[PDB]
RNA sequence: AUGUGAUUUUAAUAGCUUCUUAGGA
RNA sequence: UCCUAAGAAGCUAUUAAAAUCACC
């Protein structure tokens, strides 16, 4: 242990050592050679010219500083910035048991897609003349907590079609979200042992045909493409990892997943502890609270959807309270004290959840759970909007994120719920049908007290306006309904879904006019 | 298990090397921005008196001539990555390399700049005298 | 001989420093 | 006041064994 390491430890069960010349380190000579630091050429001892050496690519360090050469590693500031691109990642291992000991080559990658790929064991076989990257023998680990390794030594591909599936995943996923790709790791000290086999780093390059990040290599001809361009190209170009143990964390995979989700399980497996490694690392950053100073990219829609979000919130709110007449109005997560319906007479009592860098309109703090406060907001009404509480009362406006719509916008997350980022992050909890036991789903309804003025003419009772009850629907209105049902079936694509109290009455609006 | 070949000096620019689309361009910018170069190298107690050429198959150093192996010479022998070199051979393993001692603090990133005249046998530049 | 590390101890071995005793100057 | 030999203590390093944690 006198200043060395087990990066490229030669794993082979030859008992003598190497040449002087044909030895890539003065360590891996023989003892004839060594002598006082300055190896001697025996003219009698000739040099192997026929011999394998399994060499162990473990224990890469990469903290290295080069100018031009971005780092992989990222800082946890950086890597909550890029949430888009994390893809967990685990490699299980098979060790090598025939003429070569001491190294594990990889034989299961798994990625947070889904994807299991298994490849042949596959390691780097030091000749005479090159490193010939050749199959080596392996055996699976020992225990039966590794029984389902047993048969896949036995099946899986070689490393150039493990190099291009790895491409094909990566791309498909990312190929919307970001442009880049995040590994989270649990343990990166064999992630990157598995990683030397299908990533090659370089100088911070662009796209050909393209003007997009250069994000895949290909060895074959010699280019980059970003991730829409990469058909056939097989090297992942520069990746950013992530150790998610480096965050403090003592004990298992296993043993810190299923303290915050009973979802997802079936350990050492790839696939399933490359989502457990990710499911851990959205909780660890985002479950915690929603930051409001790390914007977010628009991917799309990010413009409509929220003003859309909006213009529906302006309604259904100033609707309910026009139509009830509640005396007060509640709020309850709304960060800023922004009155969606500011001109209105209710008194607009701001229980949010924190307190958030403004107490210029007082706005209260307060935290709401069922079984705590199901007696507390007994007066008018409770405007939930995009609130994460486990039940809501039996008089509420609710606008509740249904988890379950896939998207590029829904990233998959903690505990069955999902990471909403859209021009900020939200980790809403799972969408259970046991809080809405109080309530009910919201009919579609356009109501204005807007004066009618002066092409296909359109009879829907949804609509709520003196002009359509009458024979002629004026196109003052007409208009506005179609945006107006527009704005709610991008909001219903986006996977927002409303509810609303009992004692909710359409009929109640008529009476206004 | 298994024999250390590596010290921990050299497990920051191996491993930085072992992953690069140019693994030459990349020891360069490694040594330009703050590097210490490849520790480690073999060496040879040659007799220090011979006939200076690059590529032999015994040591023949000259008096201003540092005789290596010629395997620690050699970047792609040295990150265990496949050479740039047609049908994938190297040329520097099996022979002694002869790098000038005034340029000998760092072998690896000499072989990586310089070359041989094919016609005499010397570092072009290092003594190759064809005037 | 059957996998990779990391941290503690416990043994020897080497070096340095401090203290005690003895010999010499 | 200095040099050498022995004993004790401390620090560091090398090998060996054991224990714990993570990876497999
Ligand atoms: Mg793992
Ligand atoms: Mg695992
Ligand atoms: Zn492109
Ligand atoms: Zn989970
Ligand atoms: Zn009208
Ligand atoms: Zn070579
Ligand atoms: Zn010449």
């Amino acid at each position: 242990a006198e200043n060395v390491t087990g990066l490229f430890k030669d794993c082979s069960k030859v008992i003598t050592g190497l040449h002087p010349t044909q030895a890539p380190t003065h360590l891996s000579v023989d003892t004839k050679f060594k002598t006082e630091g300055l190896c001697v050429d025996i003219p009698g001892i000739p040099k192997d010219m026929t011999y394998r050496r399994l060499i162990s690519m473990m224990g890469f360090k990469m903290n290295y500083q080069v100018n031009g050469y971005p780092n992989m590693f990222i800082t946890r500031e950086e890597a909550i910035r890029h949430v888009r691109a994390w893809i967990g990642f685990d490699v299980e291992g098979c060790h090598a048991t025939r003429e070569a000991v001491g190294t594990n080559l990889p034989l299961q990658l798994g990625f947070s897609t889904g994807v299991n790929l298994v490849a042949v064991p596959t390691g780097y076989v030091d000749t005479p003349n090159n490193t010939d990257f050749s199959r080596v023998s392996a055996k699976p680990p020992p225990g039966d907590q590794f029984k389902h390794l047993i048969p896949l030594m036995y099946k899986g591909l070689p490393w150039n079609v493990v190099r291009i599936k790895i491409v094909q995943m990566l791309s498909d996923t990312l190929k919307n979200l970001s442009d880049r790709v995040v590994f989270v790791l649990w343990a990166h000290g064999f992630a990157l042992t598995s990683m030397k086999y299908f990533v090659k780093i370089g100088p911070e390059r662009t796209c050909c045909l393209c003007d997009r990040r250069a994000t895949c290599f290909s060895t074959a001809s010699d280019t980059y493409a970003c991730w829409h361009h990469s058909i056939g190209f097989d090297y992942v170009y520069n990746p950013f990892m992530i150790d998610v143990q480096q965050w403090g964390f003592t004990g298992n995979l296993q043993s810190n997943h299923d303290l915050y989700c009973q979802v997802h399980g079936n350990a050492h497996v790839a696939s399933c502890d490359a989502i457990m490694t990710r499911c851990l690392a959205v909780h660890e950053c985002f479950v915690k609270r929603v930051d409001w100073t790390i914007e977010y990219p628009i991917i799309g829609d990010e413009l409509k959807i929220n003003a859309a979000c909006r213009k529906v919130q302006h309604m259904v709110v100033k609707a309910a309270l026009l139509a009830d007449k509640f005396p007060v109005l509640h709020d309850i997560g709304n960060p800023k004290a922004i009155k969606c319906v500011p001109q209105a007479d209710v008194e607009w009592k701001f229980y949010d959840a924190q307190p958030c860098s403004d107490k210029a309109y007082k706005i209260e703090e307060l935290f709401y759970s069922y079984a705590t406060h199901s007696d507390k907001f007994t007066d008018g009404v409770c405007l939930f909007w995009n609130c994460n509480v486990d039940r809501y009362p039996a008089n509420s406006i609710v606008c509740r994120f249904d988890t379950r719509v896939l998207s590029n916008l829904n990233l998959p997350g903690c505990d069955g719920g999902s990471l909403y980022v859209n021009k900020h992050a939200f980790h809403t909890p799972a969408f259970d049908k046991s809080a809405f036991v109080n309530l009910k789903q919201l009919p579609f309804f356009y109501y204005s007290d807007s004066p009618c003025e002066s092409y296909v003419p359109l009879k829907s009772a949804t609509c709520i306006t003196r002009c359509n009850l009458g024979g002629a629907v004026c196109r003052h209105h007409a208009n506005e309904y179609r945006l107006y049902l527009d704005a709610y079936n991008m909001m219903i694509s986006a996977g927002f879904s409303l509810w609303v109290y009992k004692q909710f009455d359409t009929y109640n609006l008529w009476n206004t006019f | 298990a298994g024999n250390a070949t590596e010290v921990p000096a050299n497990s920051t620019v191996l491993s930085f090397c072992a992953f690069a689309v140019d693994a030459a361009k990349a020891y360069k910018d490694y040594l330009a921005s703050g590097g210490q170069p490849i520790t480690n190298c073999v060496k040879m107690l040659c007799t220090h008196t011979g006939t200076g050429q690059a590529i032999t198959v015994t040591p023949e150093a000259n008096m201003d001539q540092e005789s290596f192996g010629g395997a620690s010479c050699c970047l792609y022998c040295r990150c265990h990555i496949d050479h740039p070199n047609p049908k994938g051979f190297c040329d520097l393993k099996g022979k002694y390399v002869q790098i000038p001692t005034t340029c000998a603090n760092d072998p690896v990133g000499f072989t990586l700049k310089n070359t041989v005249c094919t016609v005499c046998g010397m570092w072009k530049g290092y003594g190759c005298s064809c005037d």
